[PDB]
RNA sequence: AUGAUGUCAUACUUAUCCUGUCCCUUUUUUUUCCA
């Protein structure tokens, strides 16, 4: 049967979806995700839109008034070592990475305001 | 488009004038007008397609792809 | 009659349902060959007083209508475009016949503005049939 | 007539719009066991990997500053003939004919030689008698 | 000049500190300004972006391995899982356009009709359809299309070195006539630092010397070697020969810098470059630490921006100790250069050149375009073997010689064969410039009709007769009246001499003199004007007086340009707002010498934000910016070249005209067809597009936002009439200086003569003339520069 | 047109092309 | 390329007429499209009728060539001399015959019949 | 009771006058991205 009949803003989305389910199937194609479903652990938050001083300790103790953090890695030069304003953060707790992405945005960290999403 | 079609249904409602007599032509196609062989060819293949009928002359035409 | 005339649209709804014909729009604001068709029409306008006979008044003001929409080809192409949009009343056609001696022959006089808007409107749509088969 | 027609085309269009994205998902599920057959493939490299992450940051600083994504895009394939005749020692192909000029311009003319009906302008000779 | 390179220096720091604080001004305006849901909104733009971004990269790293038995292995994996993706699309593509391809009868719209979505291949094509059409028209074939059935088919009996090819380069390498010279080459360059190097072209100099340069080992430190090129085409022609030679790809060691061009990846030691380039690391860098010797390109261009790098070289030559700076030539008048830079030595280079007797008129005339005609087909019945090039100087007259010469060749039939004639502009389409460079036909006796191209940039095999009338264009800037005037002129000496050089490149050459010997020898000139005393210089100035430089007056060069044209520029930059009371540059001067197109453009930028409306004049700049000619009006057609120039048409001059050709150019995939559909030039309008690109990207420099008014256009003519207020007249006469306009009939105002009006340009060729005309009401004319302008 | 003319006829119809063209089409 | 002499022979054969595709204007015919309709229709708007309704010399091609009629018929009628014989040529003194050579206002009447090239040719 | 004001047409004057216009070359910088 076809599909017609439900509203608009169900055919955005379904249609979204359809697009997403598109471009991960493609990157099972390509081999870059070879993994079926496409799912990035959690308690991860990927942290960018910073500038290239800051440290991973005192992010992590930025972090931890929302919720503790397991450990930090900030993803630098494989060359040179210098930071190219990307992290991930990995933490104990789901919950606790959700509260603290939901108050990370728009906090000027060595004058940057830093965001905050999943990897 | 429907103004294209509008100007070609009301050139042919026009005044035939000759000397002292005016009418109105309001059923026959007029010949003269300058677009005219278009519509005949156009009505002539709506009874091509009532002659032969739809089967045939999709036969006879071929797939739209190859004609 | 009503049946006949809702069969004869039916079938051709149908015939062109079949054939995937794509409905020709209308003359846009920059077409890329209008200038082309404006030529071709006014060659074919042009054609009938090749003779350079004595005419007369009306024939005289066809060929100067002919001659200015040659030399602004812009202007007579937005007059066109806008009689198409806009017109729905026209003026009056004289008749005559041709005495063929076995048989006569009607010939129609149009109005040289209405003369040059129809060849355009029967070069336009003849070119946009034959591209869209 | 006009309104069933309309209802009609569409709901016929959407008939074989459906069976036609039947057969792309079935496209899709038969390169999806070829994606496979990727797994049964891959079941100056260090030069070829510092370049691969050059061109990662290029494409990040393209992603940050728009403009135009290096010569992958400003240069690309559709550049300037000049500079990929004489700066590039790679040429391309060429389409269509070739032709002598002079077998070009010989008949000029916008209409056919016959004005309309015109009986009494002579011309039956295409050319000059002497 | 020492205390001018420390004044220089000095103003290089305080200009960095000035962008350090406008920097800091820019981070203090900066700072100044479910859950499920979220993580499956994320994942949707993380996937779509990266899936996207993959896509693009895997082929240019697919590209960049092609041009550097497991890696062909995970070659052939890539190449055809990259083929898989391409097809998956192309089928998803394939189902949206068969669900294009219905037939949707219209609805009836209340209205006017808005265009839908339309296209095919136009440039080129529609020959070989007419041909397809005139062939549909003319086969015929009966029967079903079934017929290969009861077929027997009766078949005949019948009867029963790789590195020899790198060493083939380096072969052609020692082949060159700089290689029995070499040796005593660098031992002139270990001898003097400033030393001049003549000698005619042919000789592969500017190849083999960088080159020789680099065997020699001077980049060891890390300071690299630096080639200047007068054109950029020439640098990319020099620079790919020389990546050729050595087999490494551009960006390495062999590597150039251009505008919108820097392949350089910082491993570049050969680093091929313009003057414009030179004098911007001038404008950056206060000394050439990173840059060992620089080769100089010949000063036989006597390009306005070399004679400034001249004069730059000069001062670091005072400054420096040792730089082993060189220039090349081609000719003998070296001594100028010689006792310009401190009794420089001079080295002569011996070339490969042949019998390129000039012939002679035993008369004289001045009319050159029939009887070059007839000189062209008597050159045709004599002595087969050879390509004619036939010199002109003008777009006009050599159309009207290529009408001539196909109505005199399509005369005869059999007899005169081929024939095929070729002309060449700097405002024609590539693929026309590129049929020259294809080899003749074998049968053929290819004539190329040229302008000065052929003359100074373009280099064209296989010619041996060559016609020269002795005439070419100079753009000679007057300016005691303020008006410069392109007009024709008799050539120079050297101008034959380097023609007559471009005769006989191949073969034995057979120049022919269009003029008699006795005005070659005594009427005709010797040297050539440069080019600082032909036109004006008001981009130079605020370039010389942003280097620190104010004795412009008493600057350093090979000839003074002329104190009127600096006091000109001098007063034009005091009604511009870059000079203060004591002809010094303001920080709005720095404005102004920041980004690198004319100050009287440039008060666009800071008109810009007065009356908001920036990218607009922005891309009105860009199209101002150009050299080669917008609209494309070839032979024949007209009809549909002036409709498609009509069809742009707006109230308010041409320049809203440029804005609404961008404007139409966007939001139409920037495509080559719909500026081929409109006759627009796809040459000179992507440099446009680019200059827009560049002067987008210097706007954090001036710090002036991206505005728009999106209607008031009366904006945009506020904002260019503050930025044009020296280029006024009125009365048909100039309301300054005196003299008398015409408009020029390629403008849009044309007919409609205005009540007010300003310009860009006021080029004299046969009237005096009128381009890029703009509607103003002579209202806010007071509202800017009120020191300029009183009493209506 | 002589040269011409032996031209079109080794681009005649041509039996003896064709025996070349298949016997280059049956060797290789 | 395709040079002159591959087409000299085949200039002027072939119903679509080779040479047609060698015309000057042939890019905007291009797009002349249903033109023997025009001709057909085009009897009932122009009162002289065309007997070429069926052809078009810039489409089509010119489709015959007369110019031997002239000069067969110039040789059957007994060759210029002959021909000459029966005219007043010997009466105008001149040497010879190759040199020769022919030919806004308001009026009553501009329908009668041009008595001046009848009175020549008698 | 006759003054100003508007491209609206029609008369009128000067022994007014039958008329002209499309550029040779070409050069000008710097900074981020996901298992």
């Amino acid at each position: 049967d076809d599909f017609k009949g439900r509203s608009a803003e169900e055919v955005e989305e379904i249609k979204a979806e359809k697009e997403a389910k598109t471009q991960a199937i493609l990157l099972e194609m390509v081999g870059d995700l070879p993994d079926a479903d496409i799912k990035p652990p959690e308690n991860v938050l990927f942290v960018c839109k910073l500038n290239p001083v800051t440290t991973d300790e005192d992010l992590e103790i930025i972090f931890s008034r929302f919720g503790p953090i397991r450990s930090c890695e900030v993803i630098r030069d494989w060359k040179t070592g210098e930071s190219l304003c990307y992290a991930f953060i990995e933490f104990e707790k789901e919950e606790d990475c959700e509260k603290a992405f939901f108050k990370m945005d728009n906090v000027l960290i060595d004058d940057r305001r830093i965001h905050v999403d999943f990897s | 488009d429907h103004n294209i079609a509008d100007y070609m249904t009301a050139k042919n409602n026009v005044v035939i004038n000759y000397k002292d007599m005016n009418h109105t032509n309001s059923y026959g196609i007029i010949r003269g007008l300058q677009f005219a062989s278009f519509i005949v060819q156009y009505y002539g293949l709506v009874m091509d397609l009532l002659v032969l009928g739809l089967h045939r002359a999709s036969e006879m035409a071929g797939p739209p792809q190859m004609p | 009659t009503a049946e006949e005339a809702v069969a004869v649209y039916t079938t051709t709804v149908h015939w062109l349902e079949s054939r995937r014909f794509s409905p020709i729009p209308f003359p846009p604001l920059s077409y890329k060959h209008d200038t082309k068709l404006l030529i071709l029409a006014l060659e074919r306008l042009k054609e009938a007083y090749s003779v350079k006979s004595r005419l007369n008044q009306s024939q005289r003001e066809e060929l100067g209508l002919i001659e200015q929409a040659y030399d602004n080809p812009h202007e007579a192409l937005s007059r066109i475009k806008r009689h198409l949009l806009t017109q729905r009343a026209f003026k009056e056609v004289g008749i005559e016949f041709m005495d063929l001696y076995s048989h006569l022959v009607p010939v129609y006089d149009v109005e040289p503005l209405e003369k040059i808007t129809d060849a355009y409107l029967d070069q336009y749509l003849w070119y946009e049939a034959d591209k869209r088969r | 007539a006009d309104r069933k027609a309309r209802e009609a085309v569409e709901m016929r269009a959407q008939v074989e719009r459906k069976m036609a994205q039947k057969e792309k998902e079935k496209h899709e599920e038969k390169l999806r066991e070829m994606a496979q057959k990727a797994r049964e493939r891959r079941a100056r490299d260090e030069i070829r990997h510092d370049r691969r992450k050059e061109r990662q940051h290029d494409r990040n600083l393209s992603r940050a500053a728009p403009d135009k994504r290096s010569k992958l895009q400003r240069n690309e394939n559709r550049d300037i003939s000049e500079v990929i005749a004489l700066g590039v020692p790679n040429p391309r192909t060429s389409n269509e004919v070739q032709y002598d000029q002079r077998l070009f311009n010989q008949s000029k003319g916008m209409d056919s030689g016959f004005a309309g009906g015109e009986d009494e302008i002579y011309n039956v000779y295409d050319q000059a008698w002497r | 000049e020492d205390e001018w390179e420390r004044t220089e220096r000095e103003r290089l720091q305080d200009l960095e500190e000035r962008d350090a604080f406008a920097e800091r001004v820019r981070q203090r305006d900066k700072d100044r300004t479910m859950v499920p849901e979220l993580r499956k909104k994320s994942r949707r733009e993380y996937l779509a972006k990266r899936e996207r971004e993959k896509l693009e990269d895997l082929e240019a790293e697919l590209a960049d391995e092609e041009f550097l038995r497991h890696e062909r292995q995970e070659l052939k994996y890539k190449r055809r899982v990259r083929d898989l993706a391409r097809e998956y699309r192309a089928a998803g593509e394939q189902e949206k356009l068969e669900a294009t391809n219905r037939y949707h009868m219209p609805k009836e719209t209340r209205g006017q009709p808005a265009r839908a979505v339309d296209e095919s291949g136009a440039p080129g094509e529609e020959q070989r359809r007419w041909e397809e059409a005139r062939l549909g028209a003319a086969s015929l074939k009966f029967g079903a299309r079934d017929a290969a059935s009861q077929e027997p088919k009766y078949q005949l009996v019948l009867e029963e070195t790789q590195a020899q090819q790198k060493e083939s380069i380096q072969a052609v390498r020692r082949s060159l006539p700089v290689f029995p010279f070499r040796e005593e080459l660098l031992a002139a360059i270990a001898n003097h630092q400033v030393l001049i190097i003549e000698g005619e072209t042919g000789s592969g100099k500017t190849t083999q010397i960088p080159q020789y340069l680099f065997e020699e080992g001077y980049t060891n430190k890390g300071m690299k070697i630096a080639c200047t090129q007068p054109r950029r085409v020439a640098a990319m022609s020099v620079a790919a020969r020389v990546a050729r030679e050595m087999g490494v790809k551009l960006g390495n060691e062999v590597g150039y810098s251009i505008r919108f061009e820097d392949c350089t990846s910082e491993r570049t030691v050969l680093r091929y470059m313009t003057d414009g380039m030179l004098l911007r690391e001038f404008l950056s860098e206060p000394d050439l630490a990173s840059y060992s010797v620089v080769m100089v390109d010949e000063a036989h261009e006597r390009t306005l921006h070399t004679d400034i790098l001249f004069g730059l070289i000069k001062d670091v030559a005072r400054f420096r100790p040792e730089l082993k700076v060189l220039v090349a030539s081609a000719t003998m008048d070296t001594a100028r250069f010689s006792t310009f830079f401190d009794d420089a030595p001079v080295f002569r280079i011996p070339g490969r050149r042949f019998p390129v007797d000039i012939f002679y008129t035993k008369a004289p005339e001045a009319d050159y375009l029939e009887a070059c005609v007839v000189s062209v087909l008597q050159i045709h019945v004599t002595q087969p073997p050879g390509d004619i090039l036939v010199f002109l100087t003008g777009q006009e007259e050599i159309e009207a010689a290529c009408e001539m010469l196909q109505d005199r060749c399509r005369r005869l039939g059999s007899k005169i064969r081929e024939l095929l004639v070729l002309p060449i502009y700097a405002n024609l389409p590539s693929d026309m410039q590129a049929r020259i460079f294809q080899p003749t036909p074998p049968g053929a006796r290819k004539v190329v009709v040229a302008t000065n191209i052929a003359e100074t940039s373009l280099t064209i095999e296989g010619i041996i007769y060559v016609l020269d009338p002795g005439f070419c264009k100079q753009k000679s800037y007057n300016p005691r009246t303020g008006m410069e005037s392109l007009t024709v002129t008799p050539c120079s000496k050297a101008s034959a001499n380097q023609r007559a050089g471009r005769a006989g490149r191949v073969a034995a050459g057979k120049c022919f003199r269009l003029y008699t010997a006795w005005a070659y020898q005594h009427e005709l000139e010797e040297t050539t004007v440069p080019e600082i005393q032909r036109t004006s210089l008001g981009n130079v100035v605020l370039l010389l007086k942003s280097l620190g430089i104010h004795d412009l007056m008493h600057f350093d060069f090979l000839d003074p340009p002329p104190y009127e044209t600096l006091l000109l520029a001098l007063e034009q930059l005091y009604a511009l707002g870059a000079l203060n009371h004591l002809g010094e540059l303001t920080t709005s001067g720095r404005k102004m010498a920041e980004l690198p197109v004319d100050p009287m453009l440039s008060k666009m930028i800071l008109a810009s934000e007065k009356y908001s409306c920036s990218e607009e004049i922005l891309t009105v700049a860009a199209m101002l910016s150009v050299n080669n000619s917008i609209f494309y009006r070839p032979k024949d057609k007209v009809v549909h070249a002036d409709n498609a120039r009509v069809n742009f048409f707006l109230p308010g001059g041409d320049h809203l005209v440029l804005l609404n050709v961008y404007t139409q150019w966007a939001e139409s995939g920037y495509s080559s067809q719909w500026c081929y559909e409109n006759f627009v030039q796809f040459r000179s309008m992507r440099r446009a597009r680019d200059v827009r690109e560049q002067l987008e990207g210097l706007l954090e420099r001036v710090e002036v936002g991206l505005s728009s008014c999106q209607g008031d256009y009366i904006r945009v003519r506020k904002a260019i009439t503050a930025g044009y207020f020296y280029h006024t007249a009125r009365g048909y006469r100039t309301v300054k200086q005196q003299q008398t306009v015409f408009i020029h009939p390629n403008s849009s105002l044309f007919e409609q003569q205005p009540r007010w009006l300003l310009y860009h340009e006021l080029v004299l060729t046969t009237k005096e003339f009128m381009r890029q005309v703009l509607e103003i009401e002579s209202s806010w004319l007071l509202e800017v520069a009120p020191h300029y302008y009183k009493a209506k | 047109d002589l040269d011409r003319m032996l031209r079109e006829q080794e681009r005649e119809g041509d039996p003896m092309a064709n025996f070349i063209k298949k016997n280059k089409a049956k060797e290789n | 390329r395709l040079t002159l002499e591959d087409l000299e022979d085949s200039w002027d054969r072939g119903i679509p007429r080779i040479n047609t595709l060698f015309q000057k204007d042939r890019h905007t015919l291009a797009y002349d499209k249903g033109w023997r309709v025009r001709t057909d229709f085009k009897q009932y708007q122009v009162l002289k009728q065309n007997p070429f309704w069926w052809t078009h010399q810039r489409h089509d091609g010119k489709l015959w060539n007369l110019n031997n009629y002239r000069t067969d018929m110039i040789q059957a009628l007994g060759g210029v001399e002959g021909i000459l014989e029966h005219t007043l040529f010997k009466g105008t003194y001149f040497p010879t015959w190759e040199g020769l050579f022919w030919e806004k206002l308001t009026n009553a009447q501009r329908s009668g019949l041009n008595q001046i090239p009848n009175r020549r040719f008698t």
